[PDB]
Order: C-alpha cells, then structure tokens, then sequence
C-alpha cells in the first residue's frame, strides 16, 4: 500500500512531505579500550528509518490521508514511501535479461548487464532487488564492460539464488508504521488538522 | 584426607596446602575477544607497570564468557615454590597394628 504523496495526489497540496529524515539505524556495540583502539561488534540488522511531517492539513486532506492509515491499519499491510530526492532516472532498459550469479552474500553485487542497460549508476543512489523487500544505498560502482560492480552499504540480507532482478527506479520503502499506538491529531477551532506526524520503520 | 591413604602423600599434599595458603591474594579485570580460549587453572604472566609486577604468576580462578566478545577474569596468585616438594623422614617405625579383640592364648 502507497502512502499518499503529491504524485498520486495532486489534488492534496497539504499531503507532501514537509521534511523527511531517512535514518540510518545500524546498533552495533562500540567499546572503546584504554590503549586508545576503538572496538565494534556488529550482530543486528540495519533498518531504514522514515520520519514525515506535515503542514495544516485542511477536513478533506485529513480525510483521505487517515482514511489511507486506518486502512493499513486495517489490513495490517506495509506502507509504502517514495522519497523524491531518489528518483533520478540514470538506469534504463530491461531488468528481465540481466543476470545475477547467485551464491553473492556479502556487501557487493556483481552482475552482468549484457548490454541490455543504458546509463550507469551514480554513487550515493538506491538500490534493491526484485525478490527482496530491503532498500541498499550504492557506495560504489566500477563498470568493466558490461559486467558492473556494485557495492551496497547494508549487507546482503538475501544469498542471491540467480533469479533475482537489480531494481533501480522506482523503489519504495516497504516501512511499517511506528508510535501508531498513541496516535493522534488534534482539530483547531479554525477548522484546520494540526500536530500530524508519520514515525516510519523499515519493516522488511 | 578422605581419599589419600599413602601417609607421604597426605604429608606432601598438607605441605602443599600449607604452600598454597600464604598466597592469599585475587585478581579481577577483563580483557577483549582475543585472548578467547582462557579457561580456569591456566598460567597467566601479568605486568602491571604502576606497581612492581613484570610477569606475575596468576593461575585462571573465574572467567566468564559474554555474547559481545567480552571476557571477565578472576586470577589468584600462586607461587614458585608451592609446586617444589620438601624433604621429609619416614614414619615407617610408628605402625599400630591392633592386634586386641581376640583371646590370647596360654
């Protein structure tokens, strides 16, 4: 389910995202020793977290946008959100003839592009594939012909079986929603919906 | 001794008791990841600059094994000369056999 954005939208102003905040949540456990070497351990995972806010919102806008929230709610189905700022169209062709060697569980996806894909992508960019939900970042990517080397700052949450398809455009955050269990939006005498924010987890 | 019948070797394990009771004194710290495999009753050399220790004798006392790569240590000192044996004599002359609850006879 798409959370509702000024793209699908328009006829909502007051539904876009004021200010967003993709967080970078990896715990990780930090101890500092006294000969001056930090040390970190690494066991749980890394987890995208989605913070929104929202302006005055008018009786029709509230209307849709809490329509759409109790629904999830509802269903008990994933939020989907699409941040604007990741939407470059660098990537373009067929996802369906690029293969993936399988058996890749590290931090870096190689794939041959076999010459089906124009463009290549940036650093810095949004990165997932067809037959997993999790959203990776490229830290690097160095072409050699038309095998590419891509690295991605979480780790490989999925072994690759050779099925699986690189999804550059067009990705959204499979997120589940966050502090739902107290909320609210109080209604000021002048008609107008105020106090409206969305905590949103990566719920992968 | 509820185990030792052998008189010498009651002797030399009270002596080594005896050893072993003068070095009364325990050690507690805790060390990273590496070092892992320390177990209790192993050999440990530490060296602490501040006070005059450069390879102390410590035998392993606690340790404790946590998730997150941390390991707590207990150590006790011990002793060179607790392991040397000293020299002793022999009681052999000083049996009593007893040789009473029967009729002796004429």
């Amino acid at each position: 389910m798409r959370l509702p954005d000024p793209y699908t939208n328009p006829e909502y102003p007051g539904l876009g995202f004021e200010s967003v905040n993709l967080v970078d949540n990896d715990p990780m456990i930090r101890d500092e020793l006294p000969n001056g070497k930090v040390k970190e351990v690494k066991i749980s995972a890394q987890y995208w977290g989605i913070n929104i806010s929202y302006p005055e919102l008018f009786p029709d806008e509230y209307a849709f946008l809490d329509s759409r929230l109790l629904e999830y709610k509802r269903t008990g189905d994933y939020l989907d959100v699409l941040l604007p700022q990741y939407e470059a169209f660098r990537v373009r062709g067929d996802t369906k003839s690029v293969t993936i060697p399988a058996g890749q569980k590290g931090s870096q996806i190689i794939l041959n592009t076999n010459g089906t894909l124009t463009g290549q992508p940036k650093a810095g960019d949004l990165f997932k594939l067809s037959t997993h939900p999790k959203v990776y970042k490229i830290t690097n990517f160095s072409s050699s012909g038309n095998v590419w080397n891509i690295s991605l700052y979480p780790d490989l949450f999925i072994t690759t079986t050779g099925s699986e398809k690189p999804v550059f455009n067009g990705i959204l955050f499979r997120t589940k929603l966050m502090n739902g269990d107290s909320f609210g939006s109080t209604l000021n005498n002048n008609g107008t919906y105020s106090g409206i924010s969305l905590s949103l987890r990566e719920s992968l | 001794f509820a185990n030792i019948t052998n008189y010498y070797t009651a002797r030399s394990y009270a002596d080594r008791e005896l050893k072993k009771s003068r070095y009364s004194r325990t050690l507690s710290f805790s060390v990273p990841y590496k070092f892992i495999g320390i177990e209790p009753n192993d050999p440990i050399a530490f060296t602490y600059e501040r006070y005059g220790w450069k390879d102390k004798f410590f035998l392993v006392d606690e340790v404790e094994n946590t998730r997150d790569g941390k390991i707590n240590l207990v150590l006790q000192e011990y002793g060179e000369d607790v392991f040397i044996n000293s020299e002793q004599v022999d009681n052999s002359g000083n049996d009593i056999p007893d040789i009473s609850n029967n009729v002796l006879p004429p």
